[PDB]
């Protein structure tokens, strides 16, 4: 429960900061892009008879 | 003398089509050309000329 923090706004103001500190720092590492992986993975055989 | 025949006898070639590669201008037809392809029967290879 809450109610602490109340008594101590600062510590409860640096949680709020580590978390934000935290991701951020994140968002300039995270992989970019507009799908993660999601079709079906395949693997396909190629021979060649010639004529 | 029997095994090298079957060898020649029982093979399969392969040559060209007719366009395809590069053909010469304003060539109009393209077919697969089918040699010589696989004895498929007890009869076709009792037939081999030995």
């Amino acid at each position: 429960m809450p109610n602490f923090f109340i008594d101590r706004p600062i510590f409860a103001w640096v949680i709020a900061i580590i978390i934000m500190l935290a991701g951020g720092l994140a968002i300039l590492k995270l992989p970019v892009a507009q799908y993660p992986t999601i079709a079906p993975p395949a693997v396909t055989i190629s021979a060649s008879y010639p004529g | 003398d029997v095994i090298t025949a079957i060898k020649a006898q029982n093979a399969q070639v392969a040559a060209g089509q007719l366009g395809g590669t590069p053909p010469v201008k304003g060539q109009q037809l393209n077919a697969s050309i089918i040699a010589q392809t696989r004895l498929t029967s007890t009869e076709e290879f009792g037939k081999i000329l030995l």
